[PDB]
């Protein structure tokens, strides 16, 4: 399920409000469907009641207010080990070299 | 009605059990960049040591 | 101080109450809502960082004296913006807008000693010509003045106290 909703978008800074039982922690990763695409947000500050200020790890365009946001209950976490040798990856550990999935055991 | 009003307020507040902190206690309402805002602690004193969950301390400055 | 942020809510509530003829019910509703804001246990809650809709719904519960649709809707709108503490001022500006619309005034008369109840009639009659409004006196007794009378009507005063005369003469010299 997706417990949060976007309440502001100002450039790259997105505010999301959750029910006060389930506010993400700091540096947690959220996830939202930016149209026909996926966008992850990193929580920077827990400010006020249920609301959380985040940085978008991608282009912010196309974001509406009110979209459903889902919190991955863990920080951004990337593949590691021998599987990554010879690959190119972005900050999120996704391959940007078109050679397909990484094949990692552990994150 | 001036006084029975206040009595009805106190009664209905006890009914719906909205309640105030203990004086030596409070709840975190914000977290940011290394600072927290706490709500309550009516008897916190400037410079005191506040004990967090996980056996850690915060220093009351504001 | 909430004098400036209260103005919109006061005007909106008064317009609404006027359309539906219930001005006298709205004033009671606002009086009670302002009274629940002064409570020791609630004024603690209002300061917390609760979400607006939760604060409203926990505030609405403490008042069954509110006409369920509109009187509660005002609370909800105010809670959205975080202004529930402005109620004790929305009330006073509602009373003022009412007094304006019903062309009524309330003038204080400060005297060294009570007046003859025939003097008061003349003062009130004269003020009702000074003002378009129907006046309501609330005389008082003060020993600093020692003769004459102070008439204070809103923020306009007419000073005929001997005290004022003395301290206005002293400056002529």
């Amino acid at each position: 399920m997706a417990t949060g909703k976007i309440v502001q978008v100002i450039g790259a800074v997105v505010d999301v409000e959750f029910p006060q039982d389930a506010v993400p922690r700091v540096y947690d990763a959220l996830e939202v469907q930016n149209g026909n695409e996926r966008l992850v947000l990193e929580v920077q500050q827990q400010l006020g009641g249920g609301i959380v200020r985040t940085i978008a790890m991608g282009s912010s365009d196309g974001l509406r207010r009110g979209l459903d946001v889902k919190d991955l209950e863990h920080p951004i976490e990337v593949p590691v080990g021998k599987a990554t040798l010879g690959r190119i990856m972005n900050v999120l550990g996704e391959p940007v070299d078109m050679k397909g999935e990484i094949g990692e055991e552990e994150r | 009605n001036s006084t029975e009003i206040s009595e009805l307020i106190k009664q209905r507040i006890a009914q719906f059990n909205v309640v105030s902190e203990a004086h030596n206690e409070g709840t975190i309402v914000s977290v940011s960049d290394g600072v927290i805002r706490i709500h309550g602690l009516a008897d916190c004193m400037q410079g005191e040591m506040i004990s967090l969950p996980g056996n850690r301390y915060a220093i009351a400055l504001n | 101080e909430f004098i400036t942020v209260a103005r919109p809510y006061a005007k909106a509530a008064f317009d609404f109450a006027v359309e539906h003829q219930s001005v006298e019910r709205w004033q009671d509703m606002l009086a009670f809502a302002a009274e629940v804001t002064k409570n020791e246990q609630m004024a603690e809650l209002l300061s917390g960082a609760l979400a607006p809709e939760t604060l409203a719904e926990s505030f609405i519960a403490v008042a069954g004296e509110q006409l369920d649709e509109n009187g509660q809707n005002l609370i909800r709108v105010m809670a959205e913006n975080g202004r529930l503490n402005a109620l004790p001022d929305v009330l006073e500006q509602f009373i003022h807008l009412r007094a304006v619309s019903e062309a009524t005034a309330e003038v204080d008369v400060i005297s060294a000693a009570a007046l003859s109840e025939q003097q008061l009639a003349k003062i009130s009659a004269a003020m009702e010509k000074r003002l378009s409004r129907k006046v309501k006196l609330n005389a008082k007794i003060d020993k600093s003045v020692m003769a004459g009378v102070i008439i204070r009507a809103g923020d306009m005063v007419i000073d005929g106290s001997v005290r004022g005369r003395l301290e206005r003469l002293a400056d002529v010299l």
